[PDB]
RNA sequence: GCUUCCUUCAGUACCUUAUGAGAAAUCAAAGUCUUUGGGUUCU
RNA sequence: ACAAUGCAAGGUUUGUAUUGGAAUGGUGGGAAUUUAAAACCUUCCCAGAGUAACAAUUGGAGGGCAAGUCUGGUGCCAGCAGCCGCGGUAAUUCCAGCUCCAAUAGCGUAUAUUAAAAUUGUUGCAGUUAAAACGCUCGUAGUUGAAUUUCAAAGAAUCAUUCUUUUUAAAAUCCGGAUUUGUUACUUUGAGUA
């Protein structure tokens, strides 16, 4: 069924990317959830966006300003070192001058720089372009 | 070399009422004389010129009631060698009529294609700038970005798309059947236009736009 | 550095093999209601055209800007 | 037992062996520079090669990072050392932009034929 | 649905406000009073629920009283030893088993005795794996008829 | 949906997958399976030293008309009996009908060659000398 | 009380349309795939 | 190698056939040294190139793939050809000669292996029709598993962002102040490794 409620919403985000929308409606909100698109927020990526409560799982609504190119979950998160970044990135996103690779680490979750400037690296959630 | 031209943007372009072609891709012009192409890239006046060449000249039966029926499909590369590159296909019943008719074709074509940097901007772009990837037919290849020198690493057909492009230094991939040349052609000229196409950091910014050379020189069209 | 243009609804960018994408200009009124020269302006991609949401979108821009009055 | 006098090869071959562009490069580096084989061609790609991979290794790393620092500078006062570089193109980004032309400078032979002493490349070597 | 194809999502949903609606008159001791009476007069939990909602105004027993119905019964000792659902399902398989032994070449009953059985081991081993149920408690189709007493 | 498992902890299904199905590949299977000690004439080697047994034609693959030239050598090694193509415009003639033959491969490791149906294997020596030698002539002479 | 019309559930087909896909045939899933990782079994 | 003329082409210079003085290893012999003793290495001194006979090969020239639709011979024969193909009297493929091409004191052939192979696919394949969704469902291990539990807040530096400081609850400990609080995975630092 849902497992991870991160990576489905990320899908619908880029979906909506794609179409072209404004709003979208992700609809299991989740802590991590919250902090990936406060994250891209910071970085610009996303507008605003109005986590509704129910009294459930909430849904978020979120505001779209064009500008993703894509975004995603890289599920099985695997524990990544500190030396093992590097590569991955590359791997990853499609340039070194820009994109995002968030990951999960005991410091909160932040991107490859941020985690390179601390020193830790952590687990992978996901990335945007 | 005088030429009557049919189109407005060919007449336009007669005269010196437009700059660059970077003005004419900018409004999303369609192109149609080549002739406007050439005027653009002249030995004389302009900086680099177009060396084209023909990566391909394939035959083609179509097989009628009697006997084969042979046509020659010619493909061509032309580039700047600096940012514009063009890629055409003509079938044609002589072969040095077809390689014409797609230099024509090539130049139809021609598009503005952003080299970017790896790492961090020194002096003038070179790659890249970012992975692009282009799907034709079965084939699709993926430049990657790459350090400076490198050079383009990838098949011949591909380094010579590149060199047209003016990108030097690159990383290529290709899934499918890049056997078929044309295919490969294709889906690299595809994934050179993607260049532009993808909204990067730097381009967030909300530039307000230029006035398009119809409503510029409306005025100037009135007197023809 | 030819910087390309931004479709003025979506922000998609497009190049220039696009065509079908259209910068549409819209004339401005003077108090009487007659032709002010100055000119309001929106590049809508092709993506949105295809779709037919481009009508939609325009209604969304002229109602941010004060052109038209009723948004949907 | 065997002798400890570890050995190493100097020059990988190409790769694509009848590439016409690449072959008519290597002729016109041999022409111009006085080599005798591909060979030699081949190890100073070599020899360029390293360094370069060093580099692209370095660049990957952030500034501040203690090997950036301690193995690109080592790396860039080599360079400099062997008249690759000089005064205005010294910070790491630089010495990927070498190529054979930069290298074949400093063979001995070439510096002959510029340096006077004889009339041709040929006849220095 | 976990067995069939079934895909509909058919649902109760409760309202925004938890804090019980103003209309709402009945204390909560009077109304643990009547779930009590209800749950000695033969009603199971959801069953009770239900009456409470209908017979009596009151929309769940969640607001009105902190607790929910099968705490409270169980505080005031009515629980059942075999939880409701499992019941349920175990009279349903006893049921099944009786036509098939009556009725030997029923196929398609018997498949669907066979889904049930599954469903109430997996059910079985939620209670086990809680402390509903006793770890000393398979199911068997020989005992199963008179354990739901 | 992948296909494939991937979990964190899926590693076993994984190996184990990917260690059964190797063995589809066929040229995985050519490598690792112990038939190829076995069912090979030169037993896993590059050449192999045999007396010939018999000056033979082979008639080619249906398109192309030769009758290209053989000897069904018999390997000192093995005693195995093996046809081997000889090369040259007239080097049939320059073994003799029991010479201590030096055959190799063709080519194509197993798999036969070209025109020729079903001779996998190349002589290239004969009395010690080199076959290309003695087709050169400019080279060598056979010793007898 | 039944009937229609509206909305909505769960089935269930079809039609046009894809800056979606595909080698194409075609496909509202065969889409969200070199902008490659939701889970999982099998081959 | 170099310089003269002779010849060549290019917008006077490069290139290439006659001459002819310079250079030098190799090779030969002495030493100096080397070495346990020799031999090599290097070192010096005598010898010492013009067809510089002090003589470069190897494998190719249809395509793949750089290089001939050059000359004779063969005539679905002999043969070549990793593959596609060539050969049935113009063979650019055989056998030669010439010319050219590649790598060159090396260059071929064979068998194995890695890459090429995203043709074993963790990254990273494919499964309507190309090989491939178990006839169907249940099911143990296996893998996977909704949300939820301290969120945040304020100040200083820098070019909207970066790095830093401070506090916002409860319990135990220490003379109103000051300081400990699940396990493991994971991660970071270490330590210790020939
Ligand atoms: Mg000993
Ligand atoms: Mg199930
Ligand atoms: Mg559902
Ligand atoms: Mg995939
Ligand atoms: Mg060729
Ligand atoms: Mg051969
Ligand atoms: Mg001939
Ligand atoms: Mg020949
Ligand atoms: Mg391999
Ligand atoms: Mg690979
Ligand atoms: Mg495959
Ligand atoms: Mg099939
Ligand atoms: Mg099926
Ligand atoms: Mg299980
Ligand atoms: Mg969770």
């Amino acid at each position: 069924v849902r497992m991870s409620v991160l990576a489905d919403c990320l899908k619908t985000i880029n979906n909506a990317e794609k179409r072209g929308r404004r709003q979208v409606l992700i609809r299991p909100s989740s802590k991590v959830v919250i902090k990936f698109l406060q994250y891209m927020q910071k970085k610009g990526y996303i507008g605003s966006f109005e986590i509704v409560d129910d009294h459930r799982s909430g849904k978020i609504v979120v505001n779209l300003l064009g500008r993703i190119n894509k975004c995603a979950v890289i599920s099985p998160r695997y524990d990544v070192k500190l030396d093992e970044i590097e590569k991955i990135i590359t791997s990853i996103l499609p340039s070194r001058l820009f994109g995002h690779l968030i990951l999960t680490t005991p410091y909160g979750i932040m991107d490859h720089e941020e985690a390179r400037r601390k020193h830790t690296g952590g687990k992978v959630l996901g990335f945007f372009f | 070399k005088n030429w009557v031209p049919v189109t407005k943007l060919g007449r336009l372009v007669k005269e010196g009422k437009i700059v660059s072609i970077e003005e004419i891709y900018l409004h999303s012009l369609p192109i149609k004389e080549y002739q406007i192409i050439d005027y653009f890239f002249q030995p004389n006046e302009c900086s680099h010129p177009l060396k084209d060449d023909v990566v391909k000249i394939m035959p083609v039966q179509k097989q009628t009631r009697a006997g084969q029926r042979t046509r020659f499909k010619a493909f061509v590369a032309i580039g700047d060698g600096n940012g514009h590159c063009g890629l055409g296909v003509k079938c044609a019943k002589e072969v040095a009529t077809a390689i014409r008719g797609a230099i024509i074709s090539a130049k139809l074509s021609l598009i503005p294609v952003r080299r970017g940097y790896w790492g961090n901007k020194i002096g003038d772009p070179h790659t890249v700038p970012m992975k692009v990837s282009g799907k034709c037919g079965s084939v699709r290849i993926r430049l990657v970005p790459a350090p400076r020198g490198t050079q383009i690493v990838g098949a011949p057909t591909t380094k010579k798309m590149l060199n047209f492009a003016g990108i030097k230094d690159c990383f290529s991939s290709s899934c499918g059947k890049t056997k078929t040349k044309g295919n490969f052609l294709r889906a690299i000229f595809n994934a050179l236009s993607k260049t532009y196409g993808y909204l990067t950091p730097d381009l967030w910014k909300v530039t307000n736009f230029d006035k398009s050379p119809y409503e510029e020189w409306s005025d100037f069209l009135e007197t023809y | 550095i030819y910087i390309p243009r931004k479709c003025s609804a979506t922000s998609r960018l497009i190049p220039a093999k696009e065509h079908g994408a259209v910068q549409i200009n819209v004339g401005m009124v003077d108090a009487n209601g007659v032709y002010n020269g100055k000119t309001e302006t929106f590049a809508i991609s092709g993506h949105v055209r295809q779709n037919g949401e481009s009508d939609a979108c325009l209604n969304r821009l002229m109602y941010e800007k004060k052109l038209l009055s009723f948004q949907n | 037992p065997k002798s400890y006098r570890n050995y190493s090869k100097t020059a990988r071959n190409p790769k694509r062996p009848f590439e016409k562009e690449r072959l008519d490069q290597e002729l016109k580096l041999i022409g111009e520079y006085g080599l005798k084989n591909k060979r030699e061609i081949w190890r100073v790609q070599y020899l360029l090669a390293k360094i370069r991979s060093a580099a692209r290794y370095l660049l990957t790393l952030d500034e501040k990072s203690s090997k950036r620092i301690f193995q690109g500078e080592a790396l860039l006062r080599r360079m400099v050392r062997q008249g690759l570089l000089g005064e205005n193109e010294e910070k790491l980004d630089y010495v990927l932009g070498l190529t054979l032309p930069k290298l074949l400078e400093r063979r001995l032979q070439t510096k002959v034929f510029k340096l006077g002493l004889a009339k041709s490349v040929h006849h220095a070597r | 649905r976990m067995y069939g194809k079934g895909k509909g999502i058919s649902s109760s949903t409760l309202p925004y406000k938890r804090k019980q609606p103003s209309w709402l008159k009945q204390k909560p001791s009077e109304i643990e009073d009547a779930i009590i009476k209800l749950a000695k007069k033969g009603q199971t939990p959801s069953q009770i629920g239900a009456t409470l909602r209908d017979n009596y105004g009151i929309p769940q027993v969640k607001s009105v009283t902190g607790n929910k119905i099968l705490r409270i019964l169980r505080a005031q000792g009515i629980a059942t030893t075999i939880p409701e659902d499992l019941y349920f399902l175990i009279k349903k398989a006893v049921s099944m088993r009786k036509h098939l032994e009556k009725n030997k070449k029923d196929k398609d009953c018997k498949f669907r005795l066979i889904l049930t059985e599954s469903k109430i081991h997996r059910i079985s081993r939620y209670y086990k794996r809680k402390k509903l149920l006793p770890s000393n408690w398979k199911y068997q189709s020989s005992t199963a008829s008179a354990l739901i007493a | 949906g992948s296909g494939k498992p991937s979990g964190l902890r899926a590693a076993r299904k994984l190996r184990i997958r990917r260690r059964t199905q190797r063995w589809a590949d066929k040229s995985y299977k050519k490598s690792h399976l112990g038939t190829r000690w076995k069912s090979n004439p030169f037993r896993g080697s590059s050449h192999a030293k045999g007396i010939v047994v018999e000056k033979v034609a082979i008639e080619a693959k249906q398109p192309n008309s030769a009758y290209r030239k053989c000897v069904r050598v018999q390997l000192i090694k093995n005693g195995k009996k093996i046809t081997a193509f000889v090369p040259g415009d007239g080097c049939l003639n320059f073994i003799d009908e029991n010479d201590e033959v030096l055959v190799s491969g063709f080519g194509r490791s197993g798999h036969s060659v070209g025109d020729l149906p079903g001779v996998k294997f190349k002589v290239v020596k004969v009395a010690r000398v080199s076959l290309l030698a003695l087709f050169k002539e400019k080279k060598e002479k056979p010793r007898s």
